[PDB]
């Protein structure tokens, strides 16, 4: 419907993968990790002998090359720490510029997965547990402690995703199955003062933050979640709040939209979602590039974009968590950000298009034409 | 019954 | 197998 | 190690 110069928003390419040298073989979800847009972190299997390239988008996008023995590899979403796990079972977390180790240890079960809570914590999942670590805690020996035990709905899934709250009490795992031809998503909701979990349907979650009218300068915490129906092809994304405190008097509704599927894009799912908690923005990506931009208050989409031809596996914040940058199947990776500056001139052109239209319905049924 | 509404 | 590079 |  709409062109990128017409969007509010701005365009970015942080980097060509491929022009620096990277094979596409290694640009996949399990070979190529995005913590944050500091680093890109590519696991190259090529001849026993693996490699790992950083490559530092800050500073001018400088790749550090270095030769590694594991099967997996993370970089930290800001520090230059990278963690390195091999068997799924041997994990060593090193900082690169004290040329120290942070961690060593060997868990009992293999880890499947694992990503960056926060600056702080890395958290893991097995075939079977949930944990985290404090991997600056000055324990080196030290195994993550258990968060707690996968919920059925996770089995025979494939685990993508783990995202918590500021507070580190309230956790999303997403995995996804292959389902009536298409890709279906479950997520284990886990609830830490409660020791509680929930199982529901999706394939993006995220926790965030939003002020509401009367709550002062204090914020409300709202979990959003993606899915689209592996049945229906129904897509939907939904805004909830969670552990209201009552001393606020303003509490988020509950706020579910429907997200849009062109005819051409039956098998296509959303693949990641970023909230920017300043301009109250949900970003919601989907694997084949289509972007939407909704509203954070009252979930509705304020536009829809085709930002790439080629698939995304792979999505991260950008800038400091006000937009999403993600890696495309090409190796392109691509930064979508609002720009207040540019949302005046399309408000402009809007508004010359609803006049138009007027005129066009008075040329119709509507009452005009004097 | 559920954590949440979902 | 990767599901998300299908 | 896993590095160096």
């Amino acid at each position: 419907a709409m062109a990128m110069s017409d969007l509010p928003i701005e365009f970015t390419e942080l980097v060509d993968l491929m022009s620096l040298g990277i094979s596409p073989q290694f640009l996949d979800f399990r070979s190529t990790t995005f913590e944050s847009d500091h680093f890109v972190t590519v696991r190259e299997t090529k001849d026993g002998t693996n490699s790992v390239a950083i490559v530092d988008l800050a500073k001018g996008n400088e790749v550090t090359r270095k030769n590694m023995g594991g099967d997996s590899a993370i970089m930290h979403p800001s520090q230059m720490v990278i963690s390195v796990r091999a068997n799924g079972t041997i994990v060593q977390i090193f900082n690169l510029e004290t040329k120290s180790k942070l961690k060593s240890f060997t868990l009992d079960e293999p880890v499947i997965f694992w990503r960056w809570l926060s600056e702080t914590t890395l958290g893991f999942v097995t075939a079977r547990s949930i944990l985290t670590s404090n991997v600056f805690d000055g324990n080196v020996n030290a195994k993550p402690q258990l968060l707690t035990l996968r919920h059925a709905n996770l089995n025979n899934t494939q685990i993508i995703n783990f995202v918590a709250n500021k507070n580190l009490d309230w956790f999303a795992v997403v995995g996804i199955l292959q389902e009536n031809g298409r890709i279906a998503g479950r997520i284990q909701l886990f609830s830490k003062q409660r020791n509680i979990s929930q199982a529901i349907d999706g394939h993006v979650a995220i926790f965030t933050n939003i002020l509401l009218e009367g709550n002062g300068s204090t914020p409300v915490q709202v979990f959003v979640t993606g899915n689209r129906n592996a049945t229906t092809g129904a897509g939907e994304l939904r805004i909830i709040e969670i552990d209201h405190d009552a001393s606020l008097p303003s509490q988020y509704q509950k706020e579910t939209t429907d997200i849009f599927f062109p005819p051409d894009a039956t098998n296509d799912f959303p693949i990641a979602v970023q909230v920017s908690e300043k301009y109250g923005i949900i970003y919601l990506l989907t694997k084949y590039g289509f972007i939407h931009l909704y509203e954070l208050e009252t979930g509705t989409n304020l536009f829809v974009n085709r930002i790439t031809a080629e698939s995304v596996f792979t999505a991260a914040p950008y800038n400091h968590e006000n937009g999403i940058a993600c890696i495309n199947k090409k190796g392109q990776v691509l930064a979508v950000e609002i720009s207040t500056s540019q949302i005046v001139p399309y408000i402009l052109n809007k508004l010359s298009n609803v006049a138009l239209a007027l005129i066009v319905a008075t040329r119709g049924g509507l009452p005009g034409a004097d | 019954q559920d954590l949440l509404d979902l």
